[PDB]
């Protein structure tokens, strides 16, 4: 919550964490449906690490728009301050 | 052509609500595997959870896609409240039965089975 | 003075240093501080059978009757603390460093 | 030998005090649940025989299994069953009980109790009297009473 | 002494049925059970009333202790003043009953 | 005089009231029979 590189590095590491993604082709502007090439319920547990590791609750309408890490990034610094 | 909804007006709010029951059972899995004592892990009954969901993935039906998250939900319900055993919940792992033929030929080998 | 004396006084210090010396939970605060009660009762009773003084009989009982009521409201304090933090932990009673 | 004589001894000591001193645990489940009520009636009187009226399932001999076994209790009477001490004997009383009966071929029955637990003696009846019920028990003595734990332990 | 044999022989009677209680089944060699509660998993909750009810043995219990010489103290020369001392005693047990009664602490295990 | 001990006091309550950051849950199941799930406060 502090810097945006620093939420944008954990962002990095979540999605690192995540076994589906390859960690090679995975940017930040990488899109999860087209690119990393998932199914809607991966970018489902995706949101769900973003909620337990960003400990907010993201609700359902503005989560269906994070299509990027750069989106959640945006996202996340919209509801904080930064 | 024209009927009536249950909770969905189109397939948006549908999915909406499929993507929230997903969200529920998703947070609620390790509760599972812990106080059910199951002997599998929270990455397996995740796995069943997301072949649950993706074996009805087919719906294009508003309708039939609620009355599919009503009865997911009314699961969700009895295994959040201890009301399901530990057999109820064991029962989407089907353990104890052999696994069938699958291609043509063992098919042809066991019986009389299309 | 009688060796007997000797167990009973240091059973109270061991009582003491056991109230002095908290672990967690304030329940076996309690019941350190019932060991020293039961340590004076002892003492003073022994005392006052070997002197044959007689109407302090009934001195051991008001020191048990007080303290055990003391010991009721103690029990209610911890249930107290127990009724805001679930446990009875020493710890949990901090708030008054600010 | 002389250890024959006295696992035989020993033997017909310890059968006498289990088949004289059974305690039901009776899963009153349907209408067998009337007629078990009814061997234990003054006509009958199950406790004349030592077969004490409603022990707790934790320090019963017997379950006896009384009324239909459905579906969505099965597991429940595997966990009491679990839960018996041993020697634990299955009295099944009725036909349901026994194999399915009148709800045989429903979808939510349990095809007689023998598919979840061990049965030892089947009462035949719908319902079986409470004297054909109290002939199933003095049958269930009959066979602790020719029981051979420790004759087969001295010839292990 | 022979109190002390009296106790020792209860003790050991007792203790030496809780043993053969304890280790004449264990001499069987059954099975070995796996078996894997109204309440499923929940913590004991607190209710105030037992405590309440503990707490007022213990105060009562303490009034009955003050009561306890009575029968001894029947025997003074003082009768008067033991007399008013003794309805005393047992007007306070009978006050704090009536506080007990009159301010709801005796509800729902009256 | 804040320290770094004290660095991390909050004053108090205005109303010196902190706070306090349920009921019991009974499953008599079946052990005719009934299960019954009682939500009792005592
Ligand atoms: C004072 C009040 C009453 C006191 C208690 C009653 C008096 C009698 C107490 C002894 C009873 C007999 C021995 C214990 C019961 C034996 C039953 C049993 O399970 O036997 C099989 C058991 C076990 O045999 P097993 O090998 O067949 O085990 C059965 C279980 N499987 C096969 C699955 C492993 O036998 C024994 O435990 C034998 C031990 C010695 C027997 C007694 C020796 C003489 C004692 C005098
Ligand atoms: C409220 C108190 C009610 C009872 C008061 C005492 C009644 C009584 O019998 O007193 C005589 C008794 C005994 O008197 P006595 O006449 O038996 O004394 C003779 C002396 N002895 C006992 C050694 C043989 O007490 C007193 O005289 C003094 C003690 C009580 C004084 C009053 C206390 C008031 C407290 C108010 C707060
Ligand atoms: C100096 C005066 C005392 C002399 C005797 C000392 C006896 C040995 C105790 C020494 C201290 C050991 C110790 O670990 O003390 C801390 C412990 C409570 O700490 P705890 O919460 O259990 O663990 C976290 C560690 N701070 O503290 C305790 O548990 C202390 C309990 C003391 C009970 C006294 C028993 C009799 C001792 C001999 C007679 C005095
Ligand atoms: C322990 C075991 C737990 C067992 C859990 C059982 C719960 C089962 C609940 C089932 C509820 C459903 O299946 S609702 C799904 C029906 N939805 C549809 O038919 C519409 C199509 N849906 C989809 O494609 C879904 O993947 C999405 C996520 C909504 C969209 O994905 P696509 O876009 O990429
Ligand atoms: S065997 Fe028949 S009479 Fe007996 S409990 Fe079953 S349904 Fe009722």
């Amino acid at each position: 919550p502090l810097t945006l590189e620093g939420i944008k590095d954990r962002v990095l590491y979540v999605l690192k964490l995540y076994d589906k993604i390859d960690p090679e082709k995975l940017s930040v502007n990488s899109h999860f449906m087209k690119d990393l090439g998932l199914d809607s319920l991966d970018q489902v547990e995706i949101i769900m690490a973003m909620e337990d590791e960003f400990g907010f609750e993201i609700p359902d309408i503005d989560a269906e728009k994070l299509m990027c890490p750069q989106e959640i990034v945006d996202y996340i610094a919209d509801k904080k301050d930064v | 052509t024209s009927v009536k909804p249950i909770f969905s007006r189109d397939m948006n709010e549908a999915k909406r609500r499929v993507r929230e029951l997903y969200r529920a059972w998703y947070r609620e899995v390790p509760n599972t595997v812990h106080l059910f004592q199951l002997d599998i892990s929270v990455k397996q009954g995740r796995d069943k959870v997301r072949e649950m969901f993706k074996k009805n993935a087919h719906v294009t039906d508003p309708r039939v896609v609620d009355l599919l998250v009503i009865k997911g939900k009314m699961e969700l319900e009895e295994t959040i409240n201890v009301w399901k055993q530990r057999t109820h919940v064991m029962r989407f792992f089907h353990e104890t039965e052999a696994p069938r033929p699958k291609d043509f030929l063992s098919k042809f080998y066991v019986g009389h089975d299309p | 003075m009688s060796l007997v004396y000797m167990n009973i006084m240091m059973a109270f210090t061991v009582s003491l240093t056991g109230l002095l010396m908290y672990r967690s939970h304030l329940m076996s605060s309690l019941l350190c501080l019932e060991g020293m009660m039961l340590s004076l009762f002892i003492l003073a009773t022994l005392m006052i059978l070997n002197s044959h003084f007689t109407l302090a009989s009934m001195m051991p009982i008001i020191l048990l009757v007080f303290a055990a009521c003391e010991a009721a409201l103690g029990l209610s304090l911890l249930v107290m603390v127990s009724n805001t933090y679930g446990t009875d932990y020493v710890q949990n009673l901090n708030l008054l460093q600010c | 030998s002389r250890g024959e004589y006295v696992v035989a001894k020993l033997d017909d000591l310890i059968n006498w005090a289990r088949r004289s001193s059974l305690w039901p645990m009776t899963f009153g489940l349907a209408c067998c649940a009337v007629e078990m009520m009814h061997m234990a009636a003054p006509r009958y009187d199950m406790d004349r025989f030592g077969v004490v009226f409603r022990a707790s399932p934790r320090q019963s001999d017997v379950m006896i299994v009384a009324g239909t076994l459905t579906n969505k209790m099965a597991p429940a009477l595997r966990k009491v069953y679990d839960q018996m001490p041993e020697p634990r004997y299955v009295v099944s009383m009725g036909s349901c009980a026994n194999g399915g009966g009148y709800y045989h071929y429903s979808y939510s029955v349990v095809r007689g109790c023998d598919r979840i637990v061990p049965v030892d003696i089947y009462v035949p009846g719908c319902p079986p009297t409470a004297e054909a019920l109290l002939y199933g028990i003095l049958q269930l003595q009959k066979k602790i009473k020719r029981e051979k734990r420790l004759r087969i332990w001295y010839r292990r | 002494m022979n109190l002390m044999i009296t106790l020792l022989t209860n003790f050991t009677l007792a203790t030496l049925l809780v043993t053969i209680a304890f280790w004449l089944p264990q001499l069987n060699v059954y099975s070995e059970k796996t078996s894997p509660d109204p309440m499923g998993s929940a913590r004991l909750p607190f209710s105030m009333k037992f405590f309440l009810v503990a707490i007022t043995f213990l105060l009562f219990d303490l009034e009955i202790a003050l009561l306890l010489p009575l029968p001894w103290a029947s025997q003074t020369t003082n009768l008067n003043t033991m007399l008013t001392m003794a309805l005393l005693l047992i007007f306070l047990l009978a006050v704090s009953l009536a506080y007990e009664w009159t301010q709801k602490g005796l509800e729902w295990t009256e | 005089y804040p320290t770094k001990e004290t660095a991390h006091w909050k004053p108090p309550p205005w109303n010196d009231v902190d706070p306090p950051k349920s009921n019991l849950t009974l499953n008599f199941g079946p052990q005719g029979v009934l299960r019954l799930v009682m939500e009792l406060s005592g």
